[PDB]
DNA sequence: GGGTATTCGCCGTGTACCTCTCCTAGCCC
DNA sequence: GGGCTAATGACGGCGAATACCC
RNA sequence: CGGAGAGGUA
């Protein structure tokens, strides 16, 4: 578990598009479309995303070419 | 369309109206609202407006089931979804034109204006009065002209063929269709090559600026003649009938349903082609109702009791209070919150909260529902609430799971500052009070004393990491109006760290060595060895080195057990420098602080929640107590106090001797009264300070007292020197009824007993200080709202602009004490140039380098005495501030992004302390205090005999520049300073440097021969009597303040010639030699009296100190902040340049400034009531003082720049908030006073008119057009002007902000006519329309959306 | 001359709640 | 009945409307 | 229940 954002915020220095970017993350792990990438601990989405990040497993670049990928597979 | 900003408004074209609605409403039914059926057809009709009631059929009469969710009609119904009823809306097709009355009662009438003819003439051809000729007859005729009926008719049979004139709205209808805008604007531009007249000029200009306006607006004038009438749904106005006598007011209804009523009988009339009176009179009502429709507020406002409200109309339903209903009061009270008392659990990790079980069970209904269907435990929402309700255990692993991590947000009753609200996460507890963490609550400026929370939950994802990100304590920890941490421990830890941390000078386990912390802890619990010791202890302490490595330096260190144990805490990478010594509140302060700058966060996070711990811990193994033993009397306090009635009684004895003076005996007893409360508060203090004296081995030897009092406030657990000084020793003296010091003090302790009449009186003060504590938390409130409304359109939105240019910035010093350090100031800012070095030119910093701790203290050890640095008001960002012309000074530690509107952060820290805000020297002889080289700067001084440079006027400044490169002693230098001290001279600590009469100011002549009554009448202007003792005169100049008409048209004025009998005059000093005397000007010298080099010529009596140009407080912060003049503006040098008199006083005073290169008649304006320091043939520039005293906001900006005003403004407020104690970054102030002069006047017209009111951002952006292309326009000169904080808000450019807080009607229509395309760049806008606001995540949101736009 | 310097009506109202009352009205069928 | 139906024991600001010295 | 008037608390 992990509440803190400061490693978030050293990824992403403009920890404000960070949150936007978790959020859409969680947002799209807790309905249908992606998966966990990190061992639940029981903890809600926001926080897993929010290891996520912290990781540098999701950043901007990551996210954006995974969505895209999401839908030209929803379209194909 | 998605939620986006930049929303436009328009006057609406009847084609497009047409297409918004579906159908025409037949006949208009109402309720009776005694009968609340919907009648249909009429304002409730399911097929035009959508379905008043869904999924069935609506008639009045039909309730049938067939139509639920199904596109037929059955009876004339419709049945859609619920987006389909939003969007479903009425039109009815008027058969006549009919005006909008807005644009008609508006001071600026838009048809009035457009069609140029004064308001009358509209307003009585749509009321049906007189005739308007139509572009009818004009041979003889008129083109557009008025008619009453004998005149239309006169013309009727004067013409009939080629005269036309109507009534009413179709006379206007036919007006505005002929004008072709754009000829008008083509015509206009050209005339105005070829005139030359300046008023015709203006005139064309006035009339192709609003043909302008109405072209980029692409409204046509016809259209503004309302030709069809869109009406609302009837769910979409306020309808609130209430049964029995009682009802609510819907005008609304009645008044669709009487213009309904109008046009059907008109269309039936027009139909049986009725004859032309009948059917104008018909339209006549229809329009006088469709007008009352619009408004009533246009047909008269009145009150009607019970409600303090005026009578619904359209236009009133636009705004109520305090604005648009649904976004602001009232009330927006919301679901998923909860309220509660708060209790303390220290156990609590600093991002937890104790939240009662019963709260969080019914906080998370749905989500524990949710959870419960999920695993299979309930099979519908009922089995869910029969599970819930049951309270079996099965749940309480629900709500764990829907609670493992799901923050709250708790708010306190009112925020006053961000920290107001902050997040947590809940840990279940029993109970019924929130369990707030005991370290945050003082940050939420709250307490516990019955005072309850609240608690919000964020339940979307987006909301939950917004709150986790940003709302919680963690991540918020430094203060954001000046930087700090604010979650510093407050009163009970810091007892506790302050106990253990301390020495003694023996106690068990003094002396040994310990094998470090370890054995410390070990010896200490097992109460061998105490608490307090001198012990050497190898420790072994981790430094951060290099790249960010640690090393770990292992030392032998003479401490005490309890510190070890307490570096126990303390994690790796922070010096032993912190946790040593008696740990008071300041030094935790220190020790956080260098651990957030050293560490980072989550070490601060970790540090703090340990330090609580340790510290609420050891507090408890103290027992530290508080009872009657422990507060110390002094054994002298009596023999002083009989020391003091004695000396009182030897004064009034005098007194009743006729000895002194009622004020004279009232200040000695005054003043004895006040050294006896010093006395004896510092004989308590001296009996606290060593109370407890112990052996070491036979010698007895002070030490920090064992006494619990003592470590009580010596700690800053709580109380003060102040209040542990009135506990044990007096209260003493206080103010009584008017605000004024009793004579006899309060000589009573609260340890000893109180005196009725002493009890009485201490009761003043303390409804005195409630009274106080009401009225300030209520105008507190009010200035908030006013700063926040004038600052909140201000988001940071660029990164660097380039802007070289910035603000000189320097330590404040008054008198010989440095009030602020430059060290403070520096931090967080960021350098408009680069830094050298005080001695040599080398680069200190890089070019617009951060300035953080690092480079703060490289610029300490290289003393400076100012830097430039980049500010919002030198922020060339338009719409937003570069992020690097602001600094980063937050409850972060890095340079400040893109969003955070600083606007809002700036008006709550200005507001937060508002409610701490409560309501040999100069003029005798400046005495530097410290040994340094002298400077001075702006000198108004010739050097005269006797080696006298006897400085002038009060433009001059001395320095203290001593031998580090910067200045320690700031003065101002008074007029007529006489100074036998040179520049670069070490001086003597409070030396007189500069030297004059007290409680008289003289005038130095500093030149010498004959005197010569000039601009004078003997015994008219100055009085008659001469007493000679040296060659002087009693003649008295009369005052400044205005005179007879026969003595106040000549100025009286001493000339002084040189010893030749000639007239001599110095340039570049305000002395020529003619010494024109102001008021109560006794002049000494009489005509051809012989005097030396440094003599006075007329002397005018002073105070010696005491002048009152401030009132401090609350309510100088505002009237700064309204920019208000201070007892009348002080007029500085309007313009450099020669001066002279005009026609004195024809109303006020006249003065010319003649500058030698510019305009010669540039005179200005002098009341008498100010004190007058002006001459004639002396030379000025701007800045320089004319008429003495307390100088407005408004002519600083106007004459010494937009920077000057900048600091003048900072440094009053800052000052006024430095007199509470309380430290606030001045970046906010920057921002508040760039949203202040967002508005200038040009003074050289450009694109725009000669002089008006413009956005300065808009100036910036049309001279840099300007110079892109080759045709200038004009132009453009401009001067920025401060409006008052109200009057900058109110002239926002967006229109939805005055829409919900000024009058609207009139700003509503300026905003169609107009077409304003408004940025919606406002943030409490955004709120208004319903969308996201351009602000932290929402503007990252809006910044994401844009990169998209033209990107898919 | 002309800016004060008065007079002449309207209107706004920290935070949250606990209780209470009081709410377009005139009127011809 | 009922269905229509067009100020004084607050306080301060503020534009409009006067009040007055040289 | 929409907004005003009143007591009490913080």
């Amino acid at each position: 578990a992990r509440v803190t954002v400061q490693d978030a915020v050293e990824k992403i220095g403009n920890r404000f598009d960070l949150v936007l970017v978790a959020a859409r993350r969680a947002r799209q792990m807790q309905v249908g479309g992606k998966d966990p990438l990190v061992p639940e601990e029981n903890d809600k989405t926001t926080v897993i995303a929010l290891r996520e990040i912290e990781e540098g497993l999701i950043n901007n670049q990551i996210l954006d070419v995974r969505e895209r990928q999401e839908q030209q597979e929803q379209e194909a | 369309t998605e939620e986006f900003d930049a929303i436009k408004i328009a006057l609406a074209s009847p084609d497009m109206i047409r297409s918004w609605s579906f159908g025409e409403v037949k006949k208009p039914e109402t309720i009776n609202y005694r009968t609340f059926k919907p009648e249909r057809d009429g304002l409730f009709c399911a097929r035009i407006f959508g379905p008043v009631k869904d999924y069935e059929c609506l008639c009045g009469k039909y309730k049938r089931l067939k139509h639920r969710g199904v596109i037929c009609e059955k009876c004339g119904v419709e049945v859609t979804q619920t987006k389909v009823r939003r969007e479903r809306m009425g039109h009815i097709e008027l058969a006549s034109p009919t005006a909008h009355i807005w644009f008609l009662k508006s001071l600026p009438s838009r048809i009035g204006l457009l069609l140029d003819m004064p308001l009358r003439d509209i307003e009585r051809v749509l009321y049906f009065e007189s005739y308007v000729v139509i572009e009818g007859g004009m041979t003889n005729l008129e083109r557009q002209q008025i008619l009453t009926e004998e005149q239309y008719l006169d013309a009727l049979e004067e013409f009939g063929d080629e005269f036309d004139a109507k009534m009413g709205a179709e006379a206007i209808q036919a007006l505005l269709k002929s004008m072709d805008l754009e000829q008008e604007c083509e015509q206009l531009r050209e005339e105005l090559n070829e005139t030359n007249s300046e008023t015709k000029r203006k005139k064309l200009t006035k009339r192709i600026k609003l043909l302008e306006a109405f072209v980029q607006s692409g409204n046509k004038p016809e259209w503004m003649i309302l030709t069809v009438l869109p009406v609302l749904p009837p769910d979409l106005r306020p309808l609130v009938p209430l049964d029995g006598g009682r009802f609510a007011t819907s005008d609304l209804n009645d008044l669709y349903r009487r213009v309904i009523n109008r046009n059907n009988r008109l269309k039936r009339l027009l139909d049986l082609a009725a004859p032309d009176i009948i059917v104008r009179n018909e339209k006549r009502m229809l329009q006088e109702a469709v007008d009352a429709l619009l408004d009533n507020g246009r047909r008269g406002r009145a009150i009607t009791g019970s409600n303090k409200r005026p009578l619904k109309s359209l236009a009133d339903m636009i705004k109520g209070k305090q604005g648009r209903f649904r976004q602001n009061l009232l009330g927006k009270r919301v679901d998923y919150s909860g309220r509660s008392v708060i209790t303390v659990g220290p156990y609590l990790r600093l991002h937890q909260c104790g939240l009662p079980k019963k709260m969080a069970l019914e906080l998370f209904k749905p989500f524990i529902y949710g959870k419960l269907e999920l695993r299979g435990l309930a099979t519908t929402i009922k089995a869910a609430k029969k599970m819930v309700e049951r309270e079996e255990a099965v749940v309480w692993d629900i709500l764990d799971e829907v609670i493992r991590e799901h923050p709250v947000l708790l708010n306190r009753a009112p925020t006053l500052h961000r920290l107001g609200i902050q997040a947590f996460e809940p840990v279940l507890i029993e109970g019924k009070a929130i369990q707030l963490h005991p370290l945050v609550c003082a940050a939420y400026n709250a307490d516990f004393d019955g005072d309850q929370m609240a608690v919000h939950v964020p339940l979307t994802l987006e909301a939950q990491l917004e709150a986790r990100a940003l709302m919680m304590s963690t991540n918020n920890i430094l203060s954001p109006a000046n930087g700090e941490p604010i979650i510093v421990p407050s009163q009970d830890v810091v007892l506790g760290l302050y106990y253990m941390t301390r020495d003694c000078v023996n106690a068990k386990g003094e002396g040994m060595v310990l094998t470090g912390p370890k054995e410390a802890e070990r010896l200490y619990r097992s109460g061998l060895a105490s608490l307090h010791a001198r012990v050497k202890v190898r420790i072994t302490e981790y430094e951060k080195d290099a790249n960010g490595e640690l090393v770990a330096k292992t030392s032998l260190k003479d401490t005490t057990v309890g510190r070890a144990i307490l570096w126990m805490i303390v994690p790796k990478g922070l010096p032993y420098s912190i946790v040593n010594q008696a740990l008071g509140k300041k030094a935790i302060s220190k020790m956080l602080n260098t651990c957030y700058r050293i560490l980072g966060l989550k070490p601060t996070v970790i540090f703090a929640d340990q330090i609580m711990y340790t510290g609420f811990a050891y507090a408890a193994r103290s027992g530290a107590s508080v009872g009657i033993d422990d507060m110390v009397i002094p054994e002298k306090k009596h023999e002083i106090i009989s020391e003091a009635e004695a000396e009182v009684a030897e004064i009034q004895e005098q007194f009743q001797s006729g000895l002194v003076t009622a004020g004279e005996r009232y200040n000695k007893v005054i003043d004895i009264w006040a050294a006896a409360n010093d006395r004896v508060s510092k004989a308590m203090m001296d009996n606290l300070q060593t109370e407890t004296v112990i052996n070491r081995d036979g010698q007895e030897e002070k030490q920090v007292s064992f006494n619990s009092i003592y470590m009580m406030a010596d700690s800053g657990a709580r109380g003060s020197a102040a209040q542990i000084r009135q506990l044990a020793g007096m209260r003493g003296l206080m103010a009584k009824p008017d605000g004024s010091i009793i004579e006899t003090p309060i000589t009573a302790n609260f340890r000893e007993g109180l005196n009725v009449l002493q009890y009485f009186i201490s009761t003043h003060g303390a409804r005195k200080g409630l009274a106080d504590t009401a009225l300030k938390t209520a105008n507190s409130g009010y200035l908030t709202r006013r700063l926040v409304d004038v600052a909140q359109d201000l988001v940071v939105t660029e990164d660097d602009c380039g802007t070289h240019e910035g603000i000189m910035m320097t330590p404040v010093i008054e008198g010989g004490d440095v009030k602020e350090p430059l060290r403070d100031r520096v931090l967080g800012r960021v350098t408009a140039e680069d830094v050298l070095k005080p001695g040599t030119a080398d680069i200190l910093v890089p070019r617009n380098t951060l300035l953080h701790e690092q480079w703060c203290d490289l610029l300490e050890e290289n003393s400076v005495d100012a830097v430039k640095v980049r500010s919002v008001v030198s922020c060339d960002t338009d719409f937003g501030v570069c992020a690097h012309c602001y600094g980063r000074d937050l409850a972060r530690g890095h340079i400040i992004n893109k969003g955070e509107a600083i606007g809002v952060i700036a008006a709550q820290s200005i507001g937060e302390p508002g409610t701490q805000l409560t309501m040999a020297a100069a003029e005798s002889s400046i005495q530097v205090k410290n040994k340094g080289s002298i400077k001075l700067s702006n000198v108004k001084s010739v050097v005269n005999s006797s080696g006298k440079l006897v400085i002038t006027s009060r433009n001059t400044e001395l320095k203290l520049i001593d031998e580090f490169g910067r200045t320690k002693e700031s003065y101002k230098v008074p007029y007529g300073a006489v100074l036998a001290k040179g520049d670069g001279e070490q001086v003597a600590g409070g030396e007189t440097v500069a030297n004059w009469d007290p409680h008289t100011m003289p005038v130095i002549t500093e030149v010498s021969g004959f005197v010569r009554f000039t601009d004078m009448i003997d015994g008219q202007t100055i009085t008659r009597q001469t007493d000679e003792l040296t060659g002087l005169s009693s003649l008295v100049v009369l005052d400044s303040a205005e005179r007879t008409a026969g003595g106040k048209d000549l100025r009286p004025a001493l000339k002084i010639v040189d010893a030749q009998g000639n007239d001599v005059l110095i340039p570049g000093t305000d002395m020529p030699a003619q010494y024109f005397l102001p008021g109560k000007a006794i002049v000494q010298l009489e005509d051809g009296v012989q005097i030396s080099s440094g003599d006075t010529l007329a002397r005018i009596p002073q105070e010696s100190g005491g002048t009152k140009d401030i009132t401090g407080g609350l309510p100088r912060v505002a009237d700064l902040f309204e920019a208000r003049r201070p007892k009348e503006p002080a007029i500085l040098a309007e313009i450099s340049g020669i001066v002279s008199f005009g026609k004195e006083t024809k109303g006020k005073r006249r003065l010319v400034i003649t500058p030698v290169d510019g305009s010669d008649p540039y005179e200005e304006m002098i009341p008498k009531w100010r004190q007058l320091n002006v001459f004639e043939g002396e030379r000025v520039e701007r800045g320089d003082v004319i008429s003495d005293g307390p100088e407005a906001p408004h002519d600083i900006l106007r004459l010494r720049g937009v920077h000057a005003v900048t600091r003048y403004i900072v440094n009053e407020v800052q000052d006024v908030y430095r007199l509470q104690g309380v430290k606030i970054n001045d970046k906010h102030i920057e921002v508040i006073v760039r949203q202040m002069l967002r508005k200038a006047t040009i003074v050289n017209a450009g694109s725009s008119d000669f002089l008006e009111g413009e956005q300065v951002e808009y100036s910036r952006v049309k001279i840099a057009n300007r110079e892109l292309e080759a045709n200038g326009k004009v132009g453009a000169t401009y001067s920025r002007d401060l409006l008052g904080i109200t009057k900058a808000s109110l002239a926002t450019e967006s229109f939805i902000s005055a829409a919900s807080f000024q009058e609207t009607t009139r700003v509503l229509t300026e905003a169609a006519v107009a077409g304003k395309r408004d940025e919606l760049r406002g943030l409490k806008e955004n709120v208004i329309v319903g969308r996201l606001i351009p602000a932290g995540t929402g503007y990252a949101y809006h910044q994401d959306r844009m990169r998209r736009r033209a990107a898919g």
